């Protein structure tokens, strides 16, 4: 499941 | 509107509406350096923050009045701003968006 730093890069990443 | 597209792509409003959100138009390998970047406090009280030395490009998402489950709807606002992210593991990566200055 879903790790915390994944969770930032998918809420916030939009390179 | 690139952040009701965004917001429900990314799964962060497929079952609610979530008030606010912050993407950063970055590398995510330029965002990670942060990190070590200048150590400061987090809101919390906790300093395992830390500011970026430059401006990114970032768009703040944020929820309209009139919106409500099923139908969110965000107001789009970019800008250039110092992220502050709170850090964390190994490899030291950042974990949560604590800010934008």
């Amino acid at each position: 499941k879903e790790t915390a730093a994944a969770k930032a890069e998918r809420q916030h990443m939009d390179s | 509107n690139y952040c009701n597209q965004m917001m429900k792509s990314r799964n962060l409003t497929k079952d609610r509406c979530k008030p606010v959100n912050t993407f950063v138009h970055e590398s995510l390998a330029d965002v990670q350096a942060v990190c070590s970047q200048k150590n400061v406090a987090c809101k919390n009280g906790q300093t395992n923050c830390y500011q970026s030395y430059s401006t990114m490009s970032i768009t703040d998402c944020r929820e309209t009045g009139s919106s409500k489950y099923p139908n969110c709807a965000y107001k789009t606002t970019q800008a250039n701003k110092h992220i502050i992210v709170a850090c964390e593991g190994n490899p030291y990566v950042p974990v949560h968006f604590d800010a934008s200055v």
